[PDB]
């Protein structure tokens, strides 16, 4: 058997790819959050020396 | 999804190291820095720069993380999977006679 | 999204700001997992009837 004709498969997707989400936005709000916002203030700079 | 395990583990289960370095960062080069604002003037001429070279130094050391990294990513963009097979039977009684 | 890291090492005097690119790697692979589409395909390959 070959030329088989247009076939009808199914797949349902959206496989297992939100589950590491929510690793970054837990990870983010404990050190990300914080280090912006310490930031702000006093921004430090760079120069020739 | 059982498919993809591997390729999300690889993907960021070990990427955690670089989610990591900004833990290190805010807990050495920002809640250390309060000796800056209760320093004098006179003396901020030479702390600024102190911190600048401490910082730009580690900048540089782990620079070759990043790369590496970007790197390993590009691991799991490789197109490349086994196949999959199928059956299927069916049977249907014809005639019969006693003997 | 084709960026993950730009990466790129580039280094200049009083424009660069030390505590910077840090935030922005983490930055870039959070917004590279929301642009992530699995793209998957299947097509004849052979087949027989018995």
């Amino acid at each position: 058997l070959s030329t088989l004709p247009d076939p009808d498969v199914r797949f349902h997707a959206d496989v297992g790819l939100f589950e590491i989400s929510a690793g970054i936005s837990l990870l983010a709000q404990r050190y990300l959050k914080p280090l912006q916002r310490l930031l702000k203030r006093k921004s430090f700079f760079y120069g020739r020396t | 999804p059982m498919l993809y395990k591997e390729r999300r583990e690889t993907l960021k289960m070990v990427g955690n190291r670089l989610g990591g370095l900004v833990r290190v960062a805010h807990a050495a080069q920002d809640r250390d820095l309060k000796r800056y604002f209760k320093a004098r003037r006179k003396d901020r001429r030479k702390v600024a720069e102190e911190v600048a070279n401490g910082h730009l130094e580690l900048i540089f050391g782990w620079l070759p993380l990043i790369g590496e990294l970007e790197g390993a990513i590009e691991y799991a963009e490789l197109p490349d999977l086994d196949f999959i097979r199928c059956h299927g039977l069916h049977t249907l009684v014809l005639q019969s006679t006693p003997w | 999204d084709a960026r993950r890291l730009g990466f790129e090492p580039i280094s200049t005097t009083y424009d660069m700001i030390p505590l910077s690119f840090v935030v922005g790697w983490f930055s870039n692979f959070d917004k590279y997992v929301r642009t992530l589409a699995p793209l998957i395909g299947v097509t004849f390959e052979t087949g027989s009837q018995n």
